[PDB]
């Protein structure tokens, strides 16, 4: 018998995909222990997701301390030279 | 000290040589101008062992992704040790009087929880978010 | 100690050799600078036996799925033992005086419930969610 | 003791040999560093007999199917006996003063109800839900 | 005692032999370490006769078909007797002082009503629902 | 001092020569008229090492993009060091008395958290927003 | 003084000759009838250097375009210096007594904040809007 | 005095002859029966110079086109001077005692703020709307 959490079943679970996408979008680094609970790491097999911060939108967004030109929130991967 | 008090677990403290323990004891004794010289070694060792145990069981883990021991773990474990030694001595002295000579200290009604009841405890308490509950979780 | 105070229940404590009990008594005696040396062995043994019993009956079981004894069970039982000995001695001295001078301790208040009423009880209380009621349960 | 204080009711206590009663008296006397040595046997016996009756009549039965005596029945009856002996001696000393020598204890406040008025009573009170009213019943 | 204090009403007490009364008086005297030895027999007899009368008239009948005397009637009547004797001696000593030393007791602000004003009364009061009013009744 | 107390972290302090440390110790000793002369060098060194550790771990980072240590970092660390030394000396004296007369100081006792409990701590507390929580952060 | 205390920043104070510093020290010493004559030159220098540093960091900048130091900057820095020297001496004396008489000063603090704790601090506090928050700012 | 204290600013005070300053000092000394004779000239000069500066910077300008210094500016500056001198002398005397007897004064724990702390300050405070905020302003 196979439960939803059983290791052979994880790839069929809509939540396993959705929360791995969520984790990729939400990380700043490959270092999982500093970012995710033991629960999240085990349940969503986060070792095997290519987590590194490269898919977090906030990696690419300007967040300047003094913003004269009203330019914070701009995302560099939307510039014409990209 | 060669191993530092933040680097050792309760099991490690039991595994240290007497000299490694005595270095850590000597460091804890720096936190009082009296050094608690009239309290014997076994009691100071018990206070430190208990502080290490209480750090690792009671002031450990995270509140949201933040560590519950926010300050320096060395000085936290030392202040927690000094709090224990001062309670083994009977508590804070609010007032002391001898051969006419008398002094009164500004200890006051500082609180009712354990750490609030000594100066070392009040110092230690600032390292651990003042025992506040900023923990948060979410469903997935 | 060879068997630790957290490894023995009340019936185990009764079954221990005198030396195994004396090792645990000696560990409890470290928690006071005075060692309560003017209080007899039987009274210290009764306090420890009572602390073991009271741990296993009042400070056991789950709240939600968390253990109600959150901290180190060894030091919890030792503080609960020291608390009992200090109550068998009459409570906390708030003030002491004689030929050798006077001292007043900052041990004022101490709430209304037994564990609040001595420094060892206040320490023990932190190991056990401060006697708070965080249990939750469901239908299915 | 061979018969334990939790195994005997009021009639059973009256049926015990003097030795079996003296073993239980000896156990109760462990709960004070003074042993209440200046109070006679008849008074210690009356306190125990009363504590047994008090347990069986006031601290028996159930709340929401839970037993009302939640803690260890042995130690509850012993603390309730000690509470009674201390009341037969006039209550808790808040302060004692002799030939110069003086002490004051952190035994103030608590509350107006009997068990709140001595340290033994404040301990006994934890074994019995702190005298709270968590009983519940359905109709059908 | 041969007839117990709960088995006798006011008229029965008057019909007892001096020996049967003296057994009950002796049982009441067990409730103080002093035995009230400086208070004469007539006064102890009056206190007991009054306690019996007062039990049968004020602490009798039912609330919601529960008996209003929920505890052991024997010990209730003895505590009620001890309360009366202590009031015939002027009330609880809060503080005592002389050539033998000084002691202050944790009697304190015990409450304003009759039974609250002595340790024996505060005990007796638990046998009688703490004087609470839980009676309930219906139209058919 | 050649290295200033704000220029050194905990590891740097350990790497300083005895003279570079003694310059900083000597500067901290300027903050008291008594200089804490009866407290030994190791205790003054421990207080400074501990103040440096707390500055870098408890009173660092940013708060709504403002610095948390808004005041001069030199004087903040010196006042935090003086706070520690005064607590190793047992606390603020509220009153002192002897053959040379009596003095009573306006401490007031209104402080209950760590830094509030001495004059050096109350000074240090102005440099760090008085422990207020003006942090603010945004989504994008 | 030749350069006035309001004309010098922390680095300028270090650059002054001993005579220019001693003139400023002499001006600060006018603010107490005792001149704090038992405090050494280094302590008075440290208090002034600290007051200059604290002025330039904590009591500088604008507040709804009003300068935060509204009063005379000379007398503000002098009162802040006198406040610091008085805190190096202990607190304010609430009372002084000895061989030659007794006095009590009504120096009860206005609250728990540092500047409230001495008469010089209470004066200095009027120069800086009483530490109020009248800042206001707009979007454009 | 020839130039009156209300006619001189801080730079004018510095420009006065010693006799013109001494005439003003003499006038301030009339506000106490003791004249503060045991406090030196340079302290009295510092108090007056500070009172002039503080008048011109803290007690100047308008509220709803009314002058903020509504009373006589001469006596305001003299009372402000006397307030300062009395604070350089340590504060109000609440109580004074010695060989010549004892006296206690109706100082009565006056409020938190600077001018409230002495009798001269309380007089000065009536000249400046009691430090109230009656300013009003319009758009056009
Ligand atoms: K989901
Ligand atoms: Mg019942
Ligand atoms: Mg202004």
């Amino acid at each position: 018998m196979q439960l939803r959490r059983s290791p052979g079943m994880r790839p069929m679970d809509r939540d396993w995909h959705q929360e791995r996408a969520r984790a990729r979008e939400q990380a700043y680094s490959s270092d999982l222990t500093s970012q995710f609970s033991e629960s999240e790491i085990v349940k969503y097999e986060l070792d095997t997701a290519q987590i590194d911060g490269s898919d977090n939108p906030r990696t690419y967004i300007w967040n300047r301390t003094i913003d004269l030109f009203g330019m914070n929130g701009t995302d560099v991967r939307e510039l014409r030279n990209r | 000290p060669d191993p530092s008090i933040d680097e050792v677990s309760k099991s490690d403290w039991d595994a240290l040589t007497t000299q490694e323990q005595d270095d850590i004891i000597s460091q804890v004794e720096n936190l009082s101008s009296t050094g608690w010289v009239n309290t014997s070694r076994e009691r100071k060792a018990e206070a430190i062992r208990s502080a290490i145990a209480e750090r690792d069981t009671l002031y450990s883990g995270n509140m949201s992704r933040l560590p519950t021991l926010d300050g320096d773990a060395e000085y936290f474990t030392l202040y927690l040790s000094a709090h224990k030694i001062q309670l083994f001595e009977g508590g804070e002295a609010q007032s002391e009087s001898g051969e006419g000579g008398s002094v009164s200290y500004s200890t006051g009604g500082g609180g009712e929880k354990d750490l609030q009841k000594t100066r070392y405890g009040r110092m230690a308490l600032e390292y651990v978010w003042e025992d506040n509950s900023i923990a948060a979780l979410r469903t997935y």
